[PDB]
Formats: structure tokens, C-alpha cells, sequence
């Protein structure tokens, strides 16, 4: 079964430039489980990234969470880039702090 | 309230890249507490919740020996299934399993379950009676027959009814401060303009626990369930969850809509307006 | 406490 991943990027608390926070990238509803997830700050890969909350729903599709700590600024941009065999090219989703 | 102990097992073959990847993830309610990954530098069952530090070294040694055993068992399964389905040794294939038990407030057993899937499709599952099996296809029928003659349901039932139940009660006790807490949501609404004099009102519910919560939008007292966008509740990285629900409304008619938040950590529901 | 002895398919 081949299902295309849904990428959701959000923070733990409402953004406040200068206060520490947690940035999350939730990748859901995909199959096969082969997947590459990357988090970026200004185009560079963030090294300290934790993977957790792995599971699967009733229809057996996979769920996985990627997260890292971060202190927002008004000039830094964040994004989550995902590679999965259901897509021709890697998908990048930028964090929308005004959502 | 009800509480559950669940284990999500996944075995994925990867021809030409060596042995299959094998993972086991354990959960007590909506909380990840243990994990095992065969691709790890040093594969061992490791704790994922601070309260698990109360378990001695013999616990981790037992769980690790067990997992390595499960890993070999599943490598065989990946070979067998290729036979059952007349498939080639060149493709990647996946087996998934969920096993668990749920208890009520008094700690008595509510139910137990174990389900298998191959390549994202139902394969075989234990029935509610915890005595018989049900197969999704011809191949699963072969396994059903093997398992009936070997008497597997009786061994499994002993686990779901006893071991699973007793250990679940222990986890809730040792980790009650974490597992029996209640974090109340903090909500707010955002406004976004659209073409044709309309707007998108979004209601956010943040940092709550447990994960169960109800977010609704209302107009004239009627809960606008049909015309409302919503996301599945999701973990926020620190053990809590978040969720949002939006509604597009006529420009200047915003105040006529309200957001209601129901959660076990709220004596009275929250009602928001932009 | 994880289950073991997963029967072979």
C-alpha cells in the first residue's frame, strides 16, 4: 500500500522572539514506512533533532514526530523537508508563524 | 478512566541492504514509555519516560532478550509470506502488529487484542472472545489453521488477561504523577482574510493532557459540524497535545461565531470569540 | 511488559 505523507509544521507555544520553544514536524498517513525527514534553519540542516511518537492508525498508515528546541527570531526561517517514495521530488514545508 | 498498554511492532524487509529493520514501541495511554530499534548502534530496549527509571537492570535484560527473539521470529515470517503470496525475493515488504489490554478505573480488564497486517492490509486478528481467529484472506487461512492446532490463542490469552493487566497496573502506579495528571488547554482564535469578503477563523487548543478533547464552532447555538475544518490531535514534543478547528465566515459577521472547548481538565467549557 | 513467543505465521 502506497500513501502520500501529510506534513504539519508547528510550535509548542505561540512564537515569542527570544523565548525558547519547541518546533515540531508531524508526518502522518504514509506507507511504506521508508522515509527521510529533515528540519532546517535558514537552509541548513538542524543536527539535534529527536524522532518520537511513532505509531500507525486503524488503516495501518504510519505516524512519526520530529522535534527540536528553538528560540525564534524575526529573521530566521524554519522548514521541514521530507523524502518518500510516493513523491517525485522532496517536499519542503515552511513554518507559518502567523497560522 | 480507562487505561491501556499497547505495543506497536513493525518488521520491514529491505533486499540488498541486509537484514530487515525491526522496531517495537510501547505505550501506556498516549505516552511512549519504551522502545527497541534494530538499526540502533547498540540494540537494547530503552526507557522513554522518566518514571521507568524505577525498573531494575534485570527488567531491561529480559525485555532485550525477548525483542531479539521477536526479531528472528519475524525474519522467518517475511520469508513465509513470500511463499503464501507467490512473491519474489526482490521487493520490500512490511508486517505490522498491535497487541494490548485495557482496564477501567478499578483496574479490572475491559478487553484484549492482537492484530496483524501485511503490506498495509489486514491479515489475521484475534476475536473479541479471545479464543478464535479471523482471517482476511486465503493466506491468513493457512496461519489460522496452524495456530488452531498448536493452541496459540490459549497462550496469548494468558498474557492479555494476566501479565498485560498486572504490569499495566504497576506502570500507572510507578508513573501516576505523569500518567494520572491533567493539563488544561489554553485556547485562542486567529483571523485570516480571503477573497469574496470572507474570512478564516481558526480556534487553537494548546498544551493539554490527556489527548482526548472536543473543539466545536457554534452559530445560533447550533454546532456547525458540517462546515468546519479540523486536524487530528497531535503531540507537541513535550508530552502534551494541540489541535485546531477553523470556519470560513462572511466578512463582518465574525462576532456571531464562538468556539467551545471541552476537556476533562476544564470544570466548565471555554467559550471564545475573536 | 512486551509479549514474546510470537507464533510463526
Amino acid at each position: 500500500i502506497q500513501k502520500t505523507p501529510q506534513i504539519q509544521v508547528y510550535s509548542r507555544h505561540p512564537p515569542e522572539n527570544g523565548k525558547p520553544n519547541i518546533l515540531n514536524c508531524y508526518v502522518t498517513q504514509f506507507h511504506p514506512p521508508h522515509i527521510e525527514i529533515q528540519m532546517l534553519k535558514n537552509g541548513k540542516k538542524i543536527p539535534k533533532v529527536e524522532m518520537s511518537d511513532m505509531s500507525f492508525s486503524k488503516d495501518w498508515s504510519f505516524y512519526i514526530l520530529a522535534h527540536t528546541e528553538f528560540t525564534p527570531t524575526e529573521t530566521d526561517t524554519y522548514a521541514c523537508r521530507v523524502k518518500h517514495d510516493s513523491m517525485a521530488e522532496p517536499k519542503t514545508v515552511y513554518w507559518d508563524r502567523d497560522m | 478512566g480507562p487505561h491501556s498498554l499497547r505495543y506497536f511492532v513493525t518488521a520491514v524487509s529491505r533486499p540488498g541492504l541486509g537484514e530487515p529493520r525491526y522496531m517495537e514501541v510501547g505505550y501506556v495511554d498516549d505516552t511512549e514509555f519504551v522502545r527497541f530499534d534494530s538499526d540502533a548502534e547498540n540494540p537494547r530496549y530503552e526507557p522513554r519516560a522518566r518514571w521507568m527509571e524505577q525498573e531494575g537492570p534485570e527488567y531491561w535484560e529480559r525485555e532485550t532478550q525477548k525483542a531479539k527473539g521477536n526479531e528472528q521470529s519475524f525474519r522467518v515470517d517475511l520469508r513465509t509470506l513470500l511463499g503464501y503470496y507467490n512473491q519474489s525475493k526482490g521487493g520490500s515488504h512490511t508486517i505490522q502488529v498491535i497487541s494490548g489490554c485495557e482496564v477501567g478505573s478499578d483496574g479490572r480488564l475491559l478487553r484484549g487484542y492482537q492484530q496483524y497486517a501485511y503490506d498495509g492490509c489486514d491479515y489475521i486478528a484475534l476475536n473479541e472472545d479471545l479464543k478464535t481467529w479471523t482471517a482476511a484472506d486465503m493466506a491468513a487461512l493457512i496461519t489460522k489453521h496452524k495456530w488452531e492446532q498448536a493452541g496459540e490463542a490459549e497462550r496469548l490469552r494468558a498474557y492479555l488477561e494476566g501479565t498485560c493487566v498486572e504490569w499495566l497496573r504497576r506502570y500507572l502506579k510507578n508513573g501516576n504523577a505523569t500518567l494520572l495528571r491533567t493539563d488544561s488547554p489554553k485556547a485562542h482564535v486567529t483571523h485570516h482574510s480571503r477573497p469574496e469578503d470572507k474570512v478564516t477563523l481558526r480556534c487553537w487548543a494548546l498544551g493539554f493532557y490527556p489527548a482526548d478533547i472536543t473543539l466545536t464552532w457554534q452559530l445560533n447555538g447550533e454546532e456547525l459540524i458540517q462546515d468546519m475544518e479540523l486536524v487530528e490531535t497531535r503531540p507537541a514534543g513535550d508530552g502534551t497535545f494541540q489541535k485546531w478547528a477553523s470556519v470560513v465566515v462572511p466578512l463582518g459577521k465574525e462576532q456571531y461565531y464562538t468556539c467551545h472547548v471541552y476537556h476533562q481538565g476544564l470544570p466548565e467549557p471555554l467559550t471564545l470569540r475573536w | 511488559f512486551a509479549p514474546g513467543n510470537y507464533p510463526a505465521l
